[PDB]
C-alpha cells in the first residue's frame, strides 16, 4: 500500500505517431502499443509507438495477436530498439474520450504486467487545429474505495490538469476513473534541426528566389490591392465625415463596437511593403 | 556522396522502381534546405563518357498537411507565423 | 540630509532609468505575444461550417 | 556667475575624472595637474573651515582621495554622529565594494584612540568588511582592558549573526589565543563562543508566553481532509507550536496522524521536528521512546523523518551529533536514510565545508537516483556555503544534462545556487555563460544562483537580463521563477517594489502573477507598507487558483506584526477568513494554500517573527535560505519545513550574569491597549510601565524602538544608553546586596 | 563662505532640473506602463476568449 507522483514523459515521437495515426484515424476501432524504459517508480518514458492493423472486432483482446506482437518486438529488440513496452492507445471517435466497459476489461487484463499501464486516446477529428493537447488515462484499484481515492503528492500540477475540464467527463465519469499530468521534452537537437527545419519550411530554397517576385509585382498585381484599398479607405472616410457630428453633440459613451483606427493600421502595414521592399530593389540594381 | 552510393541504390533500381535519393546533414549547422532530391536516372554525356547513374537535383518543400503543423506548432511555441508587416519583412531583409 | 539627497537620490536615478530598456523590452514582446494569441484565436474561424437561423 | 560657473564645472569634471581614474588604482594612470588640485583645495578648504556639518563626508566621499576625509574629523563635534552619518551616506550610495572596505579600514581607527570605543561602527563595519585583520587587534584588546561586561554585547551579536565561516575561524583564532586573569579569561572565552545561553533564554521566555485558542485548531479540525491539507494541518500546528515543545496537542489521539501510510507521516515527524528544538536528550530519547521494542519500524517514514528532524533540531549547533551521522547513515535503507539522512546531515553539517560529507554525498548522488540526488544537492549547498570548490561546479553542471530525471536537475540547481556567496566579482561570467543554456531548469538556476550573490542591491545590471528573460521568454518556468531574484536583490526597499512589480500584479499569465505574488510576499516581509496591501484585494478574486494562493501568501506574509487600530486590515482578516468556510465551493488546493497561509499568522502564538535583515542592516543567512526554500514549496511540499530557520523573535536582553537574571522595566510613550492582543472569540493615553519583566520579554514593533524612555528612578542602568532594539548587558550601578535573583523551572515539556 | 547657499543653491538647483528629467522618465513610466496595462488587459482579454 504506497503511492508516489508519477508524470508521463512525452516527446515528438509519440505525438508525431499520434498525429499520423490521427489522421489515419478511420472511425473502425484502431489498436497501437507503446514502448519505453523503467528507469525508477515515479517517471516513464515513451520512445518507440508503433500502429496495428485494423480488424472487424475492433478494440478487443482477442484482435492482439501475441505471435505478430511478440515477432514484431523480437524484430525491434534485434535492433538498436532496446526498450519493452510500456502501454496500448487507440482513439475514440464521436462518442468521446470515455472508456467503455471493454476498454477497461481489456485494460484490467493488460495491465497484469505493467503496473503503470499508460493509456493514451488521441482523438483529432473534432479537436480544433488551434489546440492539440492531449491526455493520458490511469486505472484505479478497485480496493481503495474505503481509503482515498487518489493519494498522489505534489498537488501543484494538479492547475495544469484542470485545463481539460469538460463538465461531463471529468467528474461526468470520474468514479473509478483518474487521469495524469502530461510534460514535453525537448533537446538541442530538436530544437536547432526542428526550429531551422520549420523556418526553412517557411522559407525558400535559396532565400532570395521569391524576393524580387514581390519586389516586381508591387507594380504589377499590388496596385489593385492599393487601389482597393483605398477604395476601402474612402469607404470609411465616408463615415468619418459624418462622426464629428455625434462627436460634436453627445461625446458621452460609445455606441459602434467598430474602432476604425487598428484597421487603418494594418493597411499602413500592408502598405509599407513598397517601401521595406524599395531598398530590397536599391540592392537588387545596385549589385 | 560516395562512389558505393551506385551499388547501394543499384539493388533499389533492381528489385524496387526508380529510387530517389537525399543527401542530408549529420549536424543541423547547413543553413539551407537540408533535402535535396537526386533522382536516378541514366543521362547520355557529350564528350562521350559511357553512360552512368547520374544524380539530377529536383526541388523540394517541406510542407505539412493537416496536423504536423499543429503539432510542431504546439511543441516550438517560439516561432512565428507568416505575420505580414514590420519585423517578419525586415528580419528576411537583414538576415 | 540637506547634502545626502543628491547621493542618495542617484540610486532613484538608476532604479527609475533602468526600467526604459525594460518597458521597451514590455512593448515590443506583448504585442508580439498580441498578434500570436490574436492568429491562434482568428484560425480557428474555419470555411467548413454549418448554417443556422 | 562666471567664477561660479567655472569652479562648478571644474568641481563636476574633476569628480568625473576622479570617478574615471578611481576604478584603476595602477597602470595608466592619467596626470593631474596640481594647479587644479590648488584651486579645488582652496574653496574646499573653505568650505571645511566649519563643515557646515553637511558636506564635509559628502563632498570627502565625492572626491575618492586617500586623506581628504581624515583631516575632516579633526576639528569636528559629535564624533559617534559624523561616523554614524558618515557610514549612513556610505551605506546608502549602492557601493562597488572596492572603495568601501578601504574607507572603512581606514576610518577604524579613530575610535581606538579615543577616550572610549563604540561599539555601533565596529559593529556596522565588521558586518561588511569581514576581515581577518581588523578583528585581531579588538579580539586581544579585551585581555588588556580588563573589562567583561563590555565584550558580552559584541559576543554576543558577532558570534550571534553576521558570519559563519568568520565565526568557524575566530572560534580558533580565539581558542589559540589564551592558556593551552587566567582563571577568568577561561570562563570568558568558554562562556562568549558557547550560544546555548540564547536558546536557553528564548525556550524561557518563549516556553512561559504561550497562548493557544480553540477556535483555531478546532476550525482545521473541522476543515480538514485526508488527501490534501492533512500536511497544512500538521504543519500549520507545527508553526503555531513552534518552539514551545506542546506535543499534548499531538497526543490527544494516533487515529489522526498515523491513519495513512505516505508522506502525510514524514511531514507529521518532520513537522514535530519544527515543534520542538534545541534538545541533545529529549530529542534523540523523545525519538527512540516512541517504539523501543523492536527496533524495526514497519514504517520508515518515522526514521526518515527522526534523522530531518534531527538535523532541524541540531542546526548550526556547536554539540552536533555527526559523528554519530554518520556510523547511523552507513547503514543502507530505502529512501529514508539516504533522504532524510542527507538533509539532516547536510544542515546539521551546515558552513562546515568537510570534505567528508562531500565524499559521502558524491557516493551518494552516484546511484543516478532523483531523490537522494535532490536532497544531497541541497546538503551539498548547505554544507558548501562559502568552500567554493573548483571541481564541484564542473563536475555538478557535467552531471546535470547527462541525466533525464528533474528532481536531479532542481537539486544541484539549488546545490550550485546556494553556493554562490560573495562572488560578485567572481560569478560574472559564471551567470553570464550558463544563462544561455538549452534547460530550462538551469535557466532558473542561473537566476536562482545570481539571486543570493548580488544581495544588497549592488548590481543594476543584472536585472536587464532578469525582466528581460522574464517577459522575452516563453516558457514560464524562468518567468516564474526570475522575480524572485528580483526581490532578493532589491529587499532592501520596500516602497520601491510595488511601483515595478505592480505591472506583474495583474499579467498576461497566471504563472508571473503568482511568482510575483511570491515577489511581494518576500520583498514587503517584516514591513507595514501599504503600497502591496492596496494591490492584495484584485489578487484574492480570480478564476485562477494560482494567483489566489500566491495572494493569499502574499498577504499572510503581511498581515503578521501588525496592529489594527493602525491599518484597516478588517478586509483582508474578513476575506481571508472566509476561505475555510468557503472552502466548499473552492478548489482543493486553495483551501491548501488558505489554511496554509492562516498557519502563519498564529505561527507561535504572535511572539516569533521573520526578519530579513539585522538590527545593523546586515541579513541574515539562514532567513534568505529559509524564505527561498519555504517559497520552494511548489516542486515539494515537504521543503517547508525550514521555515522555522528563519523565526527572529523581537524582543529586548537585559542580562547582566550569565547566572542571574535581573528585573528591567522601562515605559512607553504610547497607549497599552493599541499594543495589546487580538483574542478572538471564545467558541466554546499613556502606560505606567511595560509588561516586559524578569529579564519575559513580548513581541515589539520596529516602529515602537523610537517611543521607549527608561525610568530615572530605576534601581540599575546599563552603561551604552538604549536607544534601538538589540541584545545587550545590564550594569549594576548599586553593586549591592538583594540582587533579586530568580529561580529557575523543572522538568516538563522541554529539558 | 557664501557657497552653501550659491554654489550648492545652483547645484540644488540643477538637482532640481534633473528631478524634472526624472519626473519625464517617470510619468513616461506611468502612461507606458498604463498603455501596458492596456495592451495587457486586451492580450488578456482574448486570452480569455
Ligand atoms: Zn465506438
Amino acid at each position: 500500500a504506497v503511492d508516489t507522483a508519477e508524470q508521463v514523459y512525452i516527446s515528438s515521437l509519440a505525438l508525431l505517431k499520434m498525429l499520423k495515426h490521427g489522421r489515419a484515424g478511420v472511425p473502425m476501432e484502431v489498436m497501437g502499443l507503446m514502448l519505453g524504459e523503467f528507469v525508477d517508480d515515479y517517471t516513464v518514458r515513451v520512445i518507440d509507438v508503433f500502429a496495428m492493423p485494423q480488424s472487424g472486432t475492433g478494440v478487443s483482446v482477442e484482435a492482439v495477436d501475441p505471435v505478430f506482437q511478440a515477432k514484431m518486438l523480437d524484430m525491434l529488440k534485434q535492433t538498436g530498439r532496446p526498450e519493452m513496452v510500456v502501454g496500448w492507445y487507440h482513439s475514440h471517435p464521436g462518442f468521446g474520450c470515455w472508456l467503455s466497459g471493454v476498454d477497461i476489461n481489456t485494460q484490467q487484463s493488460f495491465e497484469a504486467l505493467s503496473e503503470r499501464a499508460v493509456a493514451v486516446v488521441v482523438d483529432p477529428i473534432q479537436s480544433v487545429k488551434g489546440k492539440v493537447v492531449i491526455d493520458a488515462f490511469r486505472l484505479i484499484n478497485a480496493n481503495m474505495m474505503v481509503l482515498g481515492h487518489e493519494p498522489r503528492q505534489t498537488t501543484s500540477n494538479l492547475g495544469h490538469l484542470n485545463k481539460p475540464s469538460i463538465q461531463a467527463l471529468i467528474h461526468g465519469l470520474n468514479r473509478h476513473y483518474y487521469s495524469i499530468t502530461i510534460n514535453y521534452r525537448k533537446n538541442e537537437l530538436e530544437q536547432k534541426m526542428l526550429l531551422n527545419l520549420h523556418k526553412k519550411s517557411w522559407m525558400e530554397g535559396l532565400t532570395l528566389q521569391d524576393y524580387s517576385e514581390h519586389c516586381k509585382h508591387n507594380e504589377s498585381v499590388v496596385k489593385e490591392m492599393l487601389e482597393l484599398a483605398k477604395n476601402y479607405n474612402k469607404a470609411v472616410e465616408e463615415e468619418d465625415k459624418m462622426t464629428p457630428e455625434q462627436l460634436a453633440i453627445k461625446n458621452v459613451g460609445k455606441q459602434d463596437p467598430k474602432r476604425h483606427l487598428e484597421e487603418h493600421v494594418d493597411v499602413l502595414m500592408t502598405s509599407n511593403i513598397v517601401q521595406c521592399l524599395a531598398a530590397m530593389l536599391d540592392t537588387v540594381v545596385f549589385k | 556522396l560516395h562512389k558505393n552510393d551506385i551499388a547501394i541504390n543499384e539493388l533499389m533500381k533492381r528489385y524496387c522502381p526508380n529510387s530517389v535519393l537525399v543527401i542530408i546533414d549529420v549536424k543541423p549547422k547547413d543553413l539551407g534546405l537540408p533535402t535535396e532530391a537526386y533522382i536516378s536516372v541514366e543521362e547520355v554525356h557529350d564528350d562521350g563518357t559511357p553512360t552512368s547513374k547520374t544524380f539530377e537535383h529536383v526541388t523540394s518543400e517541406i510542407g505539412a498537411e493537416e496536423a504536423e503543423e499543429v503539432g510542431v506548432e504546439h511543441l516550438l511555441r517560439d516561432i512565428k507565423d507568416t505575420t505580414v508587416g514590420t519585423l517578419s519583412q525586415r528580419i528576411t531583409n537583414q538576415v | 540630509d540637506l547634502y545626502s539627497r543628491y547621493k542618495k537620490l542617484q540610486q532613484e536615478l538608476e532604479f527609475l532609468e533602468v526600467q526604459e530598456e525594460y518597458i521597451k523590452d514590455e512593448q515590443k514582446n506583448l504585442k508580439k505575444e498580441f498578434l500570436h494569441a490574436q492568429e491562434e484565436v482568428k484560425r480557428i474561424q474555419s470555411i467548413p461550417l454549418v448554417i443556422g437561423q | 556667475e562666471y567664477v561660479e560657473t567655472i569652479i562648478a564645472k571644474c568641481i563636476d569634471h574633476y569628480t568625473k575624472q576622479c570617478v574615471e581614474n578611481a576604478d584603476l588604482p595602477e597602470g595608466e594612470k592619467k596626470p593631474i595637474d596640481q594647479r587644479l588640485e590648488g584651486i579645488v583645495n582652496k574653496m574646499f578648504q573653505r568650505c571645511l573651515d566649519d563643515h557646515k556639518y553637511k558636506q564635509a563626508i559628502g563632498i570627502a566621499l565625492e572626491t575618492r582621495r586617500l586623506d581628504v576625509f581624515e583631516k575632516t574629523i579633526l576639528e569636528s563635534n559629535d564624533v559617534p554622529g559624523m561616523l554614524a552619518y558618515s557610514l549612513k551616506l556610505c551605506m546608502s550610495l549602492m557601493q562597488n565594494k572596492q572603495f568601501r572596505n578601504k574607507v572603512l579600514r581606514v576610518l577604524v581607527k579613530i575610535y581606538m584612540n579615543l577616550e572610549k570605543p563604540d561599539f555601533i561602527n565596529v559593529c556596522q563595519c565588521l558586518i561588511f568588511l569581514d576581515d581577518p585583520q581588523a578583528v585581531s587587534d579588538i579580539l586581544e584588546k579585551l585581555v588588556k582592558e580588563d573589562n567583561l561586561l563590555m565584550a558580552y554585547q559584541i559576543c554576543f551579536d558577532l558570534y550571534e549573526s553576521a558570519s559563519q565561516q568568520f565565526l568557524s575561524s575566530v572560534i580558533q583564532n580565539l581558542r589559540t589565543v589564551g592558556t593551552p586573569e587566567p582563571k577568568d579569561q577561561t570562563l570568558k572565552m568558554i562562556k562568549i563562543l558557547s550560544g546555548e545561553m540564547a536558546i536557553e533564554l528564548h525556550l524561557q521566555f518563549l516556553i512561559r508566553n504561550n497562548n493557544t485558542d480553540l477556535m483555531i485548531l478546532k476550525n482545521t479540525k473541522d476543515a480538514v481532509r485526508n488527501s490534501v491539507c492533512h500536511t497544512a494541518t500538521v504543519i500549520a500546528n507545527s508553526f503555531m507550536h513552534c518552539g514551545t515543545t506542546s506535543d499534548q496537542f499531538l497526543r490527544d489521539n494516533l487515529e489522526w496522524l498515523a491513519r495513512a501510510t505516505n508522506w502525510a507521516k514524514f511531514t507529521a515527524t518532520a513537522s514535530l521536528g519544527v515543534i520542538h528544538k534545541g534538545h541533545e536528550k529529549e530529542a534523540l530519547q523523545l525519538m527512540a521512546t516512541y517504539l523501543p521494542k523492536d527496533t524495526s519500524p514497519g514504517s520508515a517514514y518515522q526514521e526518515g523523518g527522526g534523522l530531518y528532524a534531527l538535523g532541524l533540531i541540531h542546526a548550526n549547533h556547536g554539540g552536533d551529533i555527526i559523528d554519530y551521522l554518520l556510523n547511523q547513515l552507513k547503514n543502507a535503507s530505502n529512501d529514508i536514510v539516504r533522504h532524510g539522512g542527507s538533509l539532516g546531515l547536510g544542515l546539521a553539517a551546515m558552513g562546515t565545508a568537510r570534505q567528508d560529507v562531500y565524499d559521502l554525498l558524491k557516493t551518494n548522488l552516484y546511484q543516478d537516483d532523483a531523490v537522494t540526488g535532490e536532497a544531497a544537492g541541497l546538503a551539498l549547498g548547505l554544507v558548501m556555503l562559502g568552500s567554493k570548490n573548483a571541481q564541484a561546479i564542473e563536475d555538478m553542471v557535467g552531471y546535470a544534462q547527462e541525466t533525464q530525471h528533474e528532481k536531479i536537475l532542481r537539486g544541484l540547481a539549488v546545490g550550485i545556487a546556494l553556493v554562490m556567496y560573495g562572488r560578485m566579482e567572481e560569478a560574472d561570467a559564471l551567470i553570464e555563460s550558463l544563462c544561455r543554456d538549452k534547460d530550462p531548469i538551469l535557466r532558473r538556476s542561473g537566476m536562482y544562483t545570481v539571486a543570493m550573490a548580488y544581495c544588497g542591491s549592488g548590481n543594476n545590471k543584472a536585472i536587464r537580463r532578469l525582466l528581460h528573460v522574464a517577459v522575452s521568454d516563453v516558457n514560464d518556468d524562468v518567468r516564474r521563477a526570475a522575480v524572485e531574484s528580483l526581490g532578493f536583490i532589491l529587499f532592501r526597499t520596500p516602497e520601491q517594489c510595488p511601483s515595478v512589480v505592480s505591472l506583474l500584479s495583474e499579467s498576461y499569465n497566471p504563472h508571473v502573477r503568482y511568482g510575483a505574488a511570491m515577489a511581494l510576499g518576500i520583498c514587503c516581509a517584516g514591513t507595514g507598507n501599504k503600497e502591496a496591501i492596496n494591490l492584495l484585494e484584485p489578487m484574492t478574486n480570480d478564476p485562477v487558483n494560482y494567483v489566489r494562493q500566491g495572494a493569499l501568501i502574499a498577504s499572510a506574509l503581511i498581515m503578521i506584526q501588525q496592529t489594527e487600530i493602525t491599518c484597516p486590515k478588517v478586509n483582508q482578516f474578513r476575506q481571508l477568513y472566509s476561505k475555510v468556510i468557503n472552502d466548499k465551493h473552492d478548489d482543493v488546493m486553495a483551501k491548501f494554500g488558505a489554511i496554509l497561509a492562516q498557519g502563519i499568522l498564529d505561527a507561535g502564538g504572535h511572539n516569533v517573527t521573520i526578519s530579513l535583515q539585522s538590527r545593523t542592516g546586515h541579513t541574515h543567512m539562514p532567513s534568505v535560505v529559509g524564505v527561498l526554500v519555504f517559497t520552494q514549496f511548489w516542486f515539494w511540499f515537504p521543503l517547508s519545513h525550514f521555515l522555522s530557520l528563519a523565526y527572529t523573535p523581537t524582543c529586548v536582553i537585559g542580562l547582566n550574569k550569565d547566572l542571574k537574571m535581573p528585573k528591567v522595566q522601562y515605559k512607553s510613550n504610547c497607549k497599552p491597549s493599541t499594543f495589546a492582543y487580538p483574542a478572538p472569540l471564545e467558541v466554546p493615553s499613556i502606560t505606567a510601565k511595560a509588561k516586559k519583566k524578569e529579564k519575559n520579554p513580548a513581541r515589539v514593533m520596529p516602529a515602537q524602538l523610537k517611543v521607549l524612555t527608561m525610568p530615572e528612578t530605576c534601581r540599575y542602568q546599563p552603561f551604552k544608553p538604549l536607544s534601538i532594539g538589540g541584545i545587550i548587558i545590564l550594569k549594576d550601578t548599586s553593586e549591592d546586596i538583594e540582587e533579586l535573583v530568580e529561580p529557575v523551572a523543572a522538568h516538563g515539556p522541554k529539558i | 563662505l557664501e557657497e552653501g547657499k550659491a554654489g550648492s543653491g545652483l547645484r540644488q538647483y540643477y538637482l532640481s532640473k534633473i528631478e524634472e528629467l526624472q519626473l519625464i522618465v517617470n510619468d513616461k513610466s506611468q502612461n507606458l506602463r498604463r498603455l501596458q496595462a492596456q495592451r495587457n488587459e486586451l492580450n488578456a482579454k482574448v486570452r480569455l476568449l
